[PDB]
């Protein structure tokens, strides 16, 4: 029914402890898999750490606290998911100043807001700038998710596809660099070819079918027009259906039915265009008009998707057929292509312009391959988009958790009270990212734990981490394993928060 | 059925496996040990209630009267209890001491296991760190006894000893122990425990009790002699009454004036059997049990004294001083195992009169402390306090070096251990850091006693010694958790009293780690 | 005896209804305070609602028993009179019965028992009106300047106090009218609170006047405006061969209209056009484009302009320079009480903070402002009353000695309740409070500390006066008024008979 006392934090432990120490062993190239067991006898081997949690039902409400903030975080950032989840339940996993030592919540809610200022200005210190000119730099940091995949053959031009879709998309004149994949990075699949067949294409694709075989096939100054109304009968302010019982009525209905629709298709076709796209569906009265005029009929096309057309071949958006000026034209657009491509209908507004957006053609022999090329890509372009934020970059393979906790270690020397016990428990949970990668690849954890201490003892804590494949110490200046910094501090930062969240309730109650 | 018990093989004797730590409950068993002894550490420390085997009922806070009373019968605990018979040997004190701390390495020593850290280098790191303690140790000594057999002096040192044992009435125990100690300290080197003894009397309360030289008995003397020089002395454990004979002797009587014939001749017979203690030169007899009425009449008639002693620890005391040896026969002429003493005398001390043997021709390490209480149970624990005041004093004849108490050294020498097993790579330093922890229970010990919070008095600790201020140790108050400094306060310690209590607290240790497993056996 | 129900009584339903009322107040008791911790609130489809309020808990906390839903009714009659102080409310009402069923063990007659709280909640309005301070101390002295500066400490604007809340306290002064009978409070709507980059905090500068974020569009409009006319529009100046012909016709009429009312500047809603945007240079007339509602609301309030008529009243409107935008600033309406802070800083994420903190830093400095009298608070009100109402008790005698002695010793829950949030000792805070007013009591003197209150972050007692902490005077008087009649109503019933 309902829990109280201390039970409740000491439950948010287990519950958030339980759901981290599943995924414990699916972190780095060297990962272990998983079973699932379908309630039909089906059995699910991925070891992907989003997937795992997603099929798992969870009775504790903390659990669910605990998958809804990492599939908040894959929004964001499509890495570091499971290393958000280990941290959290790492910083938690130490119940002994919770409940034995008797401190209340509050004074070590302070330690890790404490905590959390030294961990963010520590990673800028240990950080390492980066030419956003140079592709050749952005290619090796590309490779971190191309590697274990069937991409890598075609990962040169794989890197190319993320790199100059997301610097199109960039807008920095408005000072905060936004980017975003959702809407102008917009990508959609291309049955048939091979994998080298793909393309970046400069423009905004519409999936819209061919109706009719009345089109423009190929155009060398297509001309567009943007209006948002359907074209139909003007009806009333309801949605009552016109009922006619009588024949003599439906001439007259039908001769006003006819009248307005051929009305707002003359002043379409006034300046000649060769297509009409439409945001809401069109009728069939209004295609006779359209395919009388040999133009391409388009509808079902979103406002944003009509934005980016605007500024790609000039056009404009008008509320009503009737409104349309001469500043809506397509001037301007390379080319348009109605044709068949892999079996199905493609148009092609492409042109020499860059309207803030672009999109992805992929190809491929089979769905199956599309599937594969399309989520490979997909992050890719994330990491593009974070590394075109912050072109800063932090050393990987654990050597970013220890270079933090070695600095942890030598402030707490100089804090006074009672708050230092808890202080430096954070520095012994950065280890566990360090420790997972060893404990995957079957060396001995205590012996290369410890002697990594002395490293970042001595020398610098900018190298010296954990190589995963073979499992030594290797330095991060000759690996590939640099990450971006705008993923680690979202890492940390969403870490302590969840922690401090669930600490901070003591109580569950169940009422509406 | 299969599976059944693993790695059970001999006498069904219960055996652990991997997964139950057979090696972390030979700790749980040692850790229970500790906690029933860790709130009897420091002066407010818990009394216990302890019932005898003879069903008496004991209140005590003493730490030796517990662990001789309550029965250990776990193996690994008896290696922590036998430690803490070792330690009543070259020092009087630190019995606490071994029972908490080799529990709190035994604790700390789980954690270090749980990881995965193999048991033999657990070993070799309180080794290294045990021999670095022995190196610093020295460096803390913070003053010393002068050596001047002064009253002041010796009364001020005692203080520390008479706390955590009787509390409150440590300025008159300080004063009266310490009269009968300087007397003995002229003697060099042959100062011990035995030559001062304790010798209880029912009376109004502590402050009655005083000290007398030479030996004290708490029964007043039964004859009329008041002194007598006579250096013989017979002590015969056969009680004055009827006499028997070892051959047949049968008595056949029948008419009643054979009743009174036969006791004129046992008053008649008795009176050759004082005679012939006094026709040896004796004049002081000892009789351990009842005194006849008829014969405390001869012994007025020749002025022979007449000494009656009911406890038999009383006359082996006599046994091993003036040589005096009891006869299973009832007063025997045999002039060549009696004693020998100077002088006899009976003196009235506290409104009582006691007899005291004391040697005026020869000076005599010996000495009595006579106490006054009114109940038998409190003179008791007081008479506990006596023995570790003393015991504190013998260690003293040694090299003089005094450490400062109240957990300032145990503070101090953490700290300097933590900041070696710092520096010193491999895998010993994490035994080394957990060695450094076990000092801070001691800390914990007085805190939670004293109604204070721990980690508070620890974390205060830490800032005094940080800044250079040596010599503080933790304030004892329930109201008062600041800290104040130990050597203007006058608590100090005995250097070999920490020294040896280290060195055997650690051995106790590393003695359980390496026993792994429990096994039965048969002649 | 055979009834259609089940039927329970005796004292167990006294005690039935204590432990319900003693469960409702233990989940409202570790929130009080503004330390309080969060809690989860689970509904029936499974959602989760967190939040640390106990007037919102309240309200979706669900429990069916008779005795809970009397306390839950209270909510509404302290929410609806007050709108604060309801936890408090619900946390004395229990301890009021789990004293009086004690007393009901020692063969202590219920009505007895409730004469007793009566008359010691009269006695206890008596001794708060007499420890009251009416409203004062706003220019000259330190009242207000310590009161929003603890409340902003929690956040990072709590760096410089000093120079932050002497802009809050200027802010607040400048907008009382009085308008009916002497009256004056302060409305909801507050100063407009902007945001800038000024390179560091302490370049933010306070406005004596409202400042709207726009531009003037083309640079011949004069951005020094000494006429007092303002003119509000929201319909827009903007928009087959005559009619686009006509339109640009019948605003050749719209533009001269407007321009002949005199009006210099001019605000638009939906917009202006762009060639009447050009008529305005040659007359210099200062005229805005989308210009938001919610903004311009304010300042037809201020200017007076109705949205002869639309004519508003100024003085001099000037746009200056600010950095990334001008902000164009109204000085000298006819009636407004409003101004306008501009917040100069490093990044947004500091600016963002202040703005969230000095919002709240304006609620404490405007609810004492409004309340005619306040007192002070964190306890204080509680530790005094315990030591009076404690010797009065025995002046009374007829049984009602022990009643009022144990309404002294429940309030003692408020400053017990507040020190275990703060993470301190509960004994020796209540104790040294205690210690203090007891001191006052016994004679007038000033060395004896008086309105000493209990600090929640350092957890030593305090002066609540100087350190600026104060609460109305309503919210304590009707706390204690409402939360006895309460404990009234549950030990009125001795039987329980359901159907």
């Amino acid at each position: 029914k309902r829990e109280s006392g201390r039970k409740v934090q000491s439950g948010n432990i287990n519950a958030a402890k339980t759901i981290a120490d599943i995924i414990r062993t699916c972190l780095g190239p060297k990962s272990m898999m998983k079973m699932l067991l379908d309630p039909m006898g089906g059995i699910v081997m991925t070891n992907d750490g989003n997937a795992i949690l997603r099929e798992i039902q969870v009775q504790h409400p903390a659990a669910k606290s605990m998958i809804e903030i990492s599939r908040t975080q894959d929004e964001e950032v499509g890495d570091g998911t499971t290393s958000v989840i280990i941290l959290a339940g790492e910083m938690l996993s130490v119940a002994e100043h919770f409940l034995e030592q008797q401190m209340h919540p509050t004074v070590v809610i302070s330690a890790y807001r404490k905590a959390l200022d030294d961990m963010i200005s520590t990673l800028k210190k240990i950080s390492i700038p980066v030419d956003i000119s140079d592709s050749d730099m952005m290619l090796n940091i590309i490779n971190s998710s191309i590697t274990t995949k069937a991409i890598s053959r075609w990962s040169s031009l794989a890197c190319n596809i993320a790199l100059d879709a997301v610097k199109m998309v960039q807008f920095e004149e408005n000072g905060r660099k936004e980017i975003d994949i959702k809407k102008y990075a917009r990508v959609e699949k291309i049955p048939g070819g091979i994998i080298e067949d793909s393309c970046v294409l400069r423009g905004v694709m519409i999936n819209k079918d061919v109706t009719h075989p009345r089109m423009r096939r190929y155009i060398k100054n297509p001309r567009i027009v943007l209006l948002d109304s359907s074209l139909e009968y003007k009806k009333g302010e309801s949605q009552t259906d016109i009922e006619i019982t009588r024949e003599e009525d439906f001439t007259r209905i039908l001769q006003m039915e006819e009248e307005y629709i051929q009305q707002l298709c003359e002043d379409i076709i006034q300046l000649k265009p060769d297509v009409v796209i439409t945001e809401k569906g069109i009728s069939d009265l209004a295609q006779h008009y359209l395919m009388r005029a040999n133009i391409t009929a388009i509808r079902r096309v979103r406002k944003t998707d009509n934005n980016r057309i605007a500024r790609a071949c000039g056009a404009r958006i008008v509320s009503r057929p009737e409104e349309l000026r001469e500043d809506d034209v397509g001037t301007g657009a390379g080319l348009l292509e109605i044709k068949k491509i892999g079996d199905e209908y493609f148009t092609f507004i492409t042109d020499c312009k860059d309207p803030k957006a672009c999109t992805i053609l992929l190809r491929g022999a089979s769905k199956e391959i599309l599937s594969e090329v399309e989520r490979n890509l997909q992050d890719a372009m994330q990491v593009c988009r974070n590394v075109l934020l912050d072109p800063q970059l932090v050393p990987g393979g654990g050597a970013s958790e220890m270079a933090v906790a070695h600095a942890l270690t030598e402030k707490s020397k100089a804090m006074t009270g009672v708050e230092q016990w808890p202080y430096r428990a954070v520095a012994q949970a950065l280890e566990v990212i360090p420790r997972t990668l060893i404990q995957n690849c079957g060396a001995s954890t205590i012996r290369l734990l410890t002697s990594l201490r002395a490293k970042h003892t001595q020398e610098n804590c900018e190298t010296w981490g954990v190589n995963g494949e073979t499992g030594t110490l290797v330095d991060m200046k000759e690996l590939g394993i640099w990450e971006p910094l705008a993923v680690k501090l979202q890492t940390y930062k969403t870490a302590v928060e969840t922690a401090v969240l669930l600490l901070r309730i003591d109580d569950i109650v169940s009422g509406h | 059925k299969a599976p059944g018990f693993a790695q059970m093989l001999k006498e069904g004797a219960k055996h652990f496996s991997g997964l139950e730590e057979a090696v972390y409950r030979n700790i749980q068993a040692c850790k229970e040990l500790a906690q029933t002894t860790r709130t009897a550490y420091g002066p407010n420390g818990m009394n216990k209630m302890v019932i005898n085997h003879l069903e008496k009922l004991f209140v005590t806070n003493d730490a030796a009267t517990i662990l001789r009373e309550l029965e250990v019968q776990h193996p690994a605990a008896k290696m922590i209890v036998m430690a803490s018979h070792m330690q009543e040997q070259e020092v009087g004190d630190g019995t606490n001491f071994v029972l908490v701390f080799a529990g709190a390495l035994l604790e700390l020593a789980e954690e270090l296991l749980r990881i995965g850290l193999s048991v033999s280098e657990v070993i070799e790191g309180y080794e290294i760190a045990c021999r670095k303690a022995h190196e610093i140790l020295p460096n803390l000594v913070c003053c010393s006894a002068k050596n001047l057999r002064d009253i002041d002096e010796v009364s001020s040192l005692l203080r520390t000893s008479i706390m955590s044992k009787q509390y409150g009435n440590e300025v008159f125990l300080a004063k009266l122990i310490a009269q009968a100690c300087v007397s003995i300290f002229p003697d060099s080197g042959h100062f011990n425990v035995d030559n001062i003894r304790v010798c209880k009397i029912l009376g109004s309360g502590i402050s009655s009790s005083s000290v007398l030289h030479g030996m004290v008995f708490k029964k007043e003397t039964e004859g009329d002699v008041t002194s007598v020089k006579d250096a013989k002395i017979a002590v015969y454990s056969c009680p004055f009454d009827g006499m028997i004979t070892e051959t047949k002797g049968t008595v056949l009587i029948k008419t009643a004036e054979e009743l009174m014939n036969f006791s004129k001749g046992e008053e008649n017979l008795m009176d050759a059997q004082v005679k012939a203690i006094a026709d040896t030169g004796a004049n002081v007899v000892v009789t351990g049990g009842k005194v006849a009425d008829m014969a405390l009449h001869y012994a007025n008639k020749y002025n022979i004294m007449l000494v009656r002693l009911n406890s038999k620890w009383d006359l082996r005391r006599l046994c091993k001083t003036v040589g005096a040896t009891a006869l299973p026969r009832l007063t025997p002429p045999v002039l060549e195992e009696m004693g020998h003493c100077d002088s006899v005398y009976l003196s009235e001390v506290g409104d009582t009169q006691v007899v005291v043997f004391k040697h005026e021709k020869e000076d005599g390490a010996i000495s009595t402390i006579v106490l006054r209480g009114s109940t038998d149970n409190l003179m008791d624990d007081i008479e506990r306090a006596v023995d570790d005041g003393v015991n504190t004093f013998k260690v003293l004849t040694r090299d003089k070096r005094l450490v400062p108490g109240g957990g300032a050294t145990e503070i101090e020498l953490a700290k300097q251990i933590t900041s070696y097993g710092e520096t010193c790579p491999g895998l010993e330093q994490y035994a080394i850091k957990k060695f450094a922890e076990a000092f801070e229970a001691i800390p914990r010990a007085l805190a939670e006693n004293s109604g204070v919070k721990a980690n508070e008095v620890i974390s205060k600790l830490y800032a005094v010694h940080q800044e250079g201020n040596k010599n503080v140790g933790l304030d004892i108050e329930a109201e008062v958790p600041a800290v104040k400094d130990m050597l203007e306060a006058g608590i100090l310690d005995t250097y070999l009293g920490k020294y040896w209590a280290i060195k055997l607290a650690t051995n106790a240790a590393v003695t359980v780690l390496r026993v792994d497993q429990i096994i039965m056996a048969k002649p | 005896l055979s009834v259609f129900g089940d039927r329970s009584t005796g004292e167990t339903i006294r005690s039935q209804n204590v432990m319900a009322a003693a469960s409702i107040a233990n989940i409202v008791k570790s929130s009080l305070g503004p330390v309080g911790l969060d809690k989860m609130l689970v509904d029936d489809i499974g959602d989760v609602t967190i939040t640390n309020d106990g007037a919102t808990i309240l309200k979706l906390l669900e429990v069916e028993h008779p005795a809970a839903k009397v306390l839950c009714e209270l909510a509404d009659l302290q929410d609806k009179e007050v709108g604060d102080g309801t936890t408090s409310v619900v946390i004395i009402a229990a301890e009021l019965l789990k004293n009086a069923d004690e007393l009901v063990k020692q063969k202590i007659h219920p009505t007895s028992v409730i004469s007793g709280y009566r008359l010691a909640c009269k006695e206890a309005v008596r001794y708060i009106n007499e420890n009251l301070i009416v409203n004062t101390d706003e220019l000259g002295r330190d009242c207000l300047i310590n009161a929003a500066k603890t409340s902003m400490s929690s956040k990072i604007i709590g760096i410089n106090g000093d120079f932050f809340a002497n802009m809050v306290v200027d802010a607040v002064l400048a907008i009382k009218y009085t308008d009916i009978r002497g009256q004056p409070r302060y409305p909801v709507n507050s100063v407009n609170i902007l945001k800038a980059h000024g390179r560091s905090q302490m370049e933010s500068m306070l406005i004596s006047g409202y400042a709207l974020n726009c531009v003037v569009g083309s640079q011949g409009m004069p951005k020094r405006i000494v006429n007092a006319k303002i003119a509000c529009l929201d319909f827009s100046l903007q928009k087959l061969d005559q009619i686009r012909q006509r339109e640009s016709d019948i605003t050749k009429e719209r533009i001269q209209k407007i321009l002949a009312t005199g009006a210099n500047v001019i605000l638009t809603t939906g917009g202006i056009d762009d060639m009447c945007l050009k008529y305005f240079v040659e007359a210099g007339a200062m005229a805005v484009r989308r210009v938001l509602k919610r903004d311009l609301k304010r300042i037809a309030k201020a200017s007076g302009a109705t949205i002869a008529a639309m004519l508003g009243q100024a003085e001099e409107v000037v746009q200056e320079r600010i950095c990334d935008d001008e902000l164009i600033l109204i000085k000298n309406t006819k009636a407004r009480t409003s101004a306008s802070i501009i917040l100069r800083g490093a990044n947004d994420f500091m600016c963002d903070e202040m703005e969230r903190s000095l919002h709240d830093a304006l609620c404490v400095v405007k609810r004492v402002l409004e309340s005619k009298s306040v007192v002070p608070g964190g306890g204080a009100v509680e530790a005094a009353l315990s030591i009076y109402l404690e010797n009065y008790a025995t002046s009374m005698g007829s049984r009602e000695q022990l009643a009022i002695a144990e309404f002294a010793r429940s309030l003692l829950v408020i400053p017990n309740t507040l020190a275990v949030n703060a993470a301190q000792d509960s004994t020796d805070l209540v104790a040294k409070l205690r210690a203090f007013h007891n001191e006052a009591q016994v004679n007038p003197e000033r060395k004896n500390l008086k309105w000493i209150g209990l600090d929640l972050s350092n957890g030593k007692p305090r002066d609540n006066k100087q350190a600026g902490v104060f609460e109305p005077t309503i919210v304590k008087v009707k706390s204690l008024k409402f939360a006895t009649e309460a404990a009234i109503t549950i030990l009125r019933i001795d039987d329980l008979i359901k159907l």
